[PDB]
C-alpha cells in the first residue's frame, strides 16, 4: 500500500485548510481517504541550518527506506515457511499497518522534542545504522547455519560416492584386527552384476567369497565389500576398473560416523534453537526501525514545510490514501485547489536536469509539499 | 621517486602479479619483471636478478623458490637490506622454509 | 524445408560421418569420474591413455606440466580440425573458415597490441592460436608499423570485412584493445549468423540458436563486467551483437542497465535465461553465471548432433572438444595444486 | 617472519588456484596481461621504523589506480578474472608485509 503526506499550509488558520482538504474534498468525491498526520511543533533552527537539514533528511529517507525493508526482507527469509500474512509479521503495532499509520504521532518517549533537528536526526541515524550492522551479523549467522544444513543435505545427496556412506555400511561384514587381511569397496553399477555372484568370489587371485557382501542395493547400483590380503588390494582396485566400477571406499569410519551423526543432530537442533530468538528479535526491531522511518518522514516534512512557507509555523499536514484508479482526478483536483496556496508562477511546467553541483532534483514537484510512504 | 615491485617467475605467477598491479615499462621500455620461459637459462635469469638488485627503484623483489635456488650464488652475495628479496611458492614447485637467503641469519629456528 | 537430405551427402557426407566419429571420442561422464580420482599427472596420463586421446602425451618429458598437457590437447584439436578443413568443400569450407575467424580475431589483437607496443611480429607469431594462424606473408616483416599491419590485415586477411566497422589505423591507436576485439567479434558473429541463415535448411535451424545464445551471453556478460570500468553506456551498446533474442529492447534495457539486479531483470523476461540467472548463485564457493552459461552452451552444442544433415555439427564438435580440453586442463590443475575440493567443476559432455 | 611465510604457503596456493579458475573460463589471457603493462597500479614508499636508536626500513603499500587490465575480462573473464585480481591483491599485501 501507499500513503501520501500533503503540506496543509495554514491559510491563516488550521481549520480553514484541514476541514476543506478532508470533509469538503471527500464530499466533492470519494477519491481518497483523508486524515491528519499530527506534525510535532519542533523548535526551529536557523535557515542555514535548515538548508543543511534539507540535504541531511533528503538522503536519510532513502537510507532508512533501504534499512527498514531490508529488515523486512530478512524477516521474510527467516520466516519463509510461514511468511504468509507478511503485514502482521512486520506490523510495528496495532492490528493492521494502515491502522498503525493512520494514528501516527511524534513519540517523546523514544526521542525528545526539545533537542535540535540535527541531534534528533543523528540519533535516529545511529539507530538505523546499528540496525543495519545487526542484520549483517545476526542474519548472516542464521544464513551460515542454513547453509550448514544445506551442506548436510549435500552430505546426504547424490551417489554413494558423494554421500557419506555412514550408517548405510554393514558394519557386521568387515574384518577386525586387520594386520594381515584388508577389505575394499569399489563396486557400483547394476548393469555390470550379471555374474556378480561369481565375481565377488573370484575378482582377485585370493578373494574370500562370502564376507565380500553386498552393503547396499539401489535400483541403479549395488554396493559390495570384498576381502583380500595385505598386499593384494591393488589387484582388486584395478580389477574393479576392469569390471567397470568406481571407487566407493569406506575406510572404517565408524567412530567418525558417530561423531558426524552427533554433529548433524547438533545442527538440526541449533536451527530450532536460533530460529525463534531471531524471529522475535526481528519482530521487535522492525517496529523500532519503521518508527524511526516515519520520524524521519515527519522531520523531512517539517523542514520542507518551513522552507516552503517561512515562519511562523503553520503546517498541519494531511495523510491521504488514494482510492482505486483515483490518482488522476485526485491530483488534478488537488493541483487546481493548491494553485494559489502555493505559487503557480514557478516550476511545475518543466525543469532541466541539474546534475552539475552538489545536489540535483530526484523528485517531482507540485504546488504543495508532497511526500510518500511505501507500506 | 617511490619504489616499484619486481617479479621473476612462471608465466602464470607473473600474470597473476601483473593483474595484481605490479608491472610497468620504464623510460627505457624495460619491464620490472621477467617470465622464466624454458628458453631463458640460468645466466640470463641471474643477469636480470642482478639488474633488479642494483637498480635503486626496484624495492621489493619476488622470486619463486626453484628459481632462487638456480640463482643462489647471487642471493648469497646480496647482503644489503633494502632490495628485499622474497622467495615464494609456485604451482610449478612448492616453497620450503629451509635454506632461504634471509633465513640464513636465523640460527635458533630449529 | 530445404531437403538437405537429398544433396548434403554428395559433398559433405564423408566429413559428416568423420566428425561424428570424432565426437564419439569426447570423454564421457564416467571418463571424467576416472580422471577425477588420479593421484598425479602421470596417473592422469595413464587413465587418459585408455580414451580417444591414447598416447598423445607419451612423447613428452617425464616431469609433466599442465601447460604441456594443455598444449598437447590444443595441438590434437588443431590437427583434427585441419584435416577436416583440408577435406572440406566450398560451402563447408567457408563455414569452417568462419569458425577459424574467431581465433583470428584474437591473434589479430595480439598482433596489434605487439605493434602498438613496438615489438617484432616474429615474437608474436608463436603465441598465436594455431586454429587462426596467419599463413599470409603480408603480415610478416611489419617493421612494427601500425599502418603496415593495418594495411596487411585489410589486404591479405579475411578480417578485412570485419575491420570495416573501424575505419582507420588511428582507431587501433585510440580504441582500447578490448573494445577493438569485441567490435571485431560482434561483426564476425553477425556475419556468421547471416551466413548460416543464407545456408538455410537444417544448418540454419540447428546453428542459429547457438549463435543467438552467443549473442545473448555476450550482451549479458559484457554488461555485467562493464560496471566497474570507464566504458560508457553509449560505447557499450555498440558491443552487443544484434542476433540474439534480446535484440529489440532487450539490448536497449541492458544499455540502460546500471546494476546486476537490472541485468537480471532483463533476463527475467526469457525463461531460458531466467533459469541460468537463478541458478548462478555467484556467491563464493559455487557456480557463477559464467559456469551456467558454459553449461547451457554445452547443452546447445550437444543438441546440434540431433540434426543429421547440416554443418552445425562441425562447429558443435569444435566447441565441445574445446570445452573438453579445458575440462582436462582444469582436472590437471586441480590434481597439481591439490585443490581436490572443487575438482567436480568440470562441465560434463554427453 | 616464519608465521607470515606459513600464511604465504597457503595464500599463494589459493592465488594459483584462482588463476586456474580464471584460465578455465577466460581462456589464456597471460599474453594479454604480459603485453598491456603500461604503468604500475601498485607502488611502494619507504617508511621509517625505530627500535632503540636503530632505524628499520618498512614499506608502505600504495595505489596509483592505473589498472590497465580493466576490460580484459569484458566478454568472458568477468567475475573470475576480477576475483583473480582481488586474490592477488591479497597476496601482494601479504608479501609487502613480509618484505
Amino acid at each position: 500500500t501507499e500513503f501520501w503526506l500533503i503540506s496543509a499550509p495554514g491559510e491563516k488558520t488550521c481549520q480553514q485548510t484541514w476541514e476543506k482538504l478532508h470533509a469538503a474534498t471527500t464530499k466533492n468525491n470519494n477519491l481518497a481517504v483523508s486524515s491528519k498526520f499530527n506534525i510535532p511543533d519542533l523548535k526551529v533552527g536557523t535557515l542555514d541550518v535548515l538548508v543543511g537539514l534539507s540535504d541531511e533528511l533528503a538522503k536519510l529517507d532513502a537510507f532508512v527506506e533501504g534499512v527498514v525493508k531490508k529488515v523486512a526482507q530478512y524477516m521474510a527469509d527467516v520466516l519463509e515457511d510461514s511468511k504468509d500474512k507478511v503485514q502482521e509479521n512486520l506490523l510495528a503495532s496495532g492490528v493492521d499497518l494502515v491502522t498503525y499509520i493512520t494514528r501516527f504521532q511524534w513519540d517523546m518517549a523514544k526521542y525528545p522534542i526539545k533537542q535540535s533537528l540535527k541531534n534528533i536526526s543523528e540519533i535516529i541515524a545511529k539507530g538505523v545504522t546499528q540496525i543495519d550492522n545487526d542484520l549483517k551479523s545476526r542474519a548472516s549467522a542464521y544464513n551460515n547455519l542454513k547453509g550448514n544444513l544445506q551442506n548436510l543435505e549435500r552430505k546426504n545427496a547424490g551417489s554413494l560416492l558423494t554421500r557419506s556412506l555412514a550408517e548405510i555400511v554393514k558394519k557386521d561384514d568387515f574384518v577386525l584386527d586387520s594386520e594381515y587381511l584388508v577389505t575394499l569397496l569399489v563396486v557400483v553399477p547394476k548393469l555390470n552384476h550379471n555374474d556378480w555372484i561369481k565375481q565377488y568370489e573370484t575378482l582377485a587371485e585370493m578373494v574370500v567369497p562370502r564376507s565380500s557382501n553386498v552393503l547396499s542395493e539401489d535400483q541403479d547400483s549395488y554396493l559390495c565389500n570384498v576381502t583380500l590380503f595385505k598386499k593384494a588390494v591393488d589387484d582388486f582396485r584395478h580389477k574393479a576398473r576392469e569390471n567397470k566400477f568406481i571407487v566407493r571406499d569406506f575406510q572404517y569410519n565408524e567412530e567418525e560416523m558417530r561423531a558426524d551423526k552427533e554433529e548433524m543432530n547438533r545442527l538440526s537442533t541449533d536451527k530450532k534453537k536460533q530460529f525463534g530468538p531471531l524471529v522475535r528479535w526481528l519482530k521487535v526491531n522492525f517496529s523500532e526501525a519503521f518508527i524511526a522511518w516515519i520520524h524521519i518522514k515527519a522531520l523531512r516534512v517539517f523542514v520542507e514545510s518551513v522552507l516552503r512557507y517561512g515562519l511562523p509555523v503553520n503546517f498541519q499536514a494531511m495523510l491521504l490514501q488514494p482510492n482505486k484508479k483515483s490518482v488522476k482526478k485526485l491530483r488534478e483536483v488537488l493541483h487546481e485547489l493548491y494553485k494559489h496556496l502555493d505559487s503557480s508562477a514557478a516550476a511545475i511546467i518543466d525543469a532541466p536536469m541539474d546534475i552539475p553541483g552538489l545536489n540535483l532534483s530526484q523528485q517531482e514537484y507540485y504546488p504543495y509539499v508532497y511526500y510518500k510512504i511505501d507500506c | 621517486r617511490g619504489k616499484l615491485i619486481a617479479v621473476i617467475g612462471d608465466e602464470d605467477t607473473v600474470t597473476g602479479f601483473l593483474l595484481g598491479g605490479i608491472g610497468e615499462l620504464n623510460k627505457n621500455r624495460h619491464p620490472n619483471f621477467l617470465v622464466v620461459e624454458k628458453d631463458t637459462t640460468i645466466n640470463e635469469i641471474e643477469d636480470t636478478f642482478r639488474q633488479f638488485l642494483n637498480r635503486d627503484d626496484i624495492g621489493i623483489i619476488l622470486i619463486n623458490q626453484y628459481i632462487a635456488e638456480m640463482v643462489r650464488h647471487a642471493l648469497d652475495a646480496h647482503q644489503r637490506s633494502i632490495p628485499a628479496v622474497l622467495e615464494i611458492p609456485s604451482k610449478e614447485h612448492p616453497y620450503d622454509a629451509a635454506k632461504d637467503s634471509i633465513l640464513r641469519r636465523a640460527k635458533g629456528m630449529f | 524445408s530445404f531437403f538437405p537430405e537429398l544433396y548434403f551427402n554428395v559433398d559433405n557426407g564423408y566429413l559428416e560421418g568423420l566428425v561424428r566419429g570424432l565426437k564419439a571420442g569426447v570423454l564421457s561422464q564416467a571418463d571424467y569420474l576416472n580422471l577425477v580420482q588420479c593421484e598425479t599427472l602421470e596417473d592422469l596420463k595413464l587413465h587418459l591413455q585408455s580414451t580417444d586421446y591414447g598416447n598423445f602425451l607419451a612423447n613428452e618429458a617425464s616431469p609433466l606440466t599442465v601447460s604441456v598437457i594443455d598444449d598437447k590437447l590444443k595441438e590434437k584439436m588443431v590437427v583434427e580440425f585441419r584435416h577436416m578443413r583440408n577435406h572440406a568443400y566450398e560451402p563447408l569450407a567457408s563455414f569452417l573458415d568462419f569458425i577459424t575467424y574467431s581465433y583470428m580475431i584474437d591473434n589479430v589483437i595480439l598482433l596489434i597490441t605487439g605493434t602498438l607496443h613496438q615489438r617484432s611480429i616474429a615474437e608474436l607469431v608463436p603465441k598465436c592460436h594455431p586454429l587462426g594462424s596467419f599463413e599470409q606473408m603480408e603480415a610478416v616483416n611489419i617493421a612494427q608499423t601500425p599502418a603496415e599491419l593495418y594495411n596487411a590485415i585489410l589486404v591479405d586477411t579475411p578480417l578485412a570485412a570485419f575491420f570495416q566497422d573501424c575505419i582507420s589505423e588511428q582507431d587501433l591507436d585510440e580504441m582500447n584493445i578490448e573494445i577493438i576485439r569485441n567490435t571485431l567479434y560482434k561483426a564476425y558473429l553477425e556475419s556468421f549468423y547471416k551466413f548460416c541463415t543464407l545456408l538455410g535448411g537444417t544448418t540454419a535451424d540447428a546453428m542459429c540458436p547457438i549463435l543467438e545464445f552467443e549473442a545473448d551471453r555476450r550482451a549479458f556478460i559484457i554488461t555485467i563486467n562493464s560496471f566497474g570500468t570507464e566504458l560508457s553506456k553509449e560505447d557499450r551498446a555498440k558491443l552487443f551483437p544484434h542476433c540474439g533474442r534480446l535484440y529489440p529492447e532487450g539490448l536497449a534495457q541492458l544499455a540502460r542497465a546500471d546494476d546486476y539486479e537490472q541485468v537480471k531483470n532483463v533476463a527475467d523476461y526469457y525463461p531460458e535465461y531466467k533459469l541460468l540467472f537463478e541458478g548462478a548463485g555467484s556467491n563464493p564457493g559455487d557456480k557463477t553465471l559464467e559456469d551456467r552459461f558454459f553449461e547451457h552452451e554445452v547443452k546447445l552444442n550437444k543438441l546440434a548432433f540431433l540434426n543429421q544433415f547440416h554443418f552445425g555439427v562441425f562447429y558443435a564438435f569444435v566447441k565441445l572438444k574445446e570445452q573438453e580440453c579445458r575440462n582436462i586442463v582444469w582436472i590437471a590443475e586441480c590434481i597439481a595444486q591439490r585443490h581436490r575440493a572443487k575438482i567436480d567443476n568440470y562441465i560434463p559432455i554427453f | 617472519i616464519i608465521e607470515t611465510k606459513m600464511l604465504m604457503g597457503e595464500v599463494m596456493r589459493e592465488a594459483a588456484f584462482s588463476l586456474a579458475e580464471a584460465k578455465f573460463t577466460a581462456g589464456d589471457f597471460s599474453t594479454t596481461v604480459i603485453q598491456n603493462v603500461n604503468k604500475a597500479q601498485v607502488k611502494i614508499r619507504a617508511k621509517k621504523d625505530n627500535v632503540a636508536g636503530v632505524t628499520l626500513p618498512v614499506f608502505e603499500h600504495y595505489h596509483e589506480g592505473t589498472d590497465s587490465y580493466e576490460l580484459t575480462g569484458l566478454a568472458r573473464g568477468g567475475e573470475q578474472l576480477a576475483k583473480l585480481k582481488r586474490n592477488y591483491a591479497k597476496a601482494v599485501e601479504l608479501l609487502v608485509e613480509l618484505a
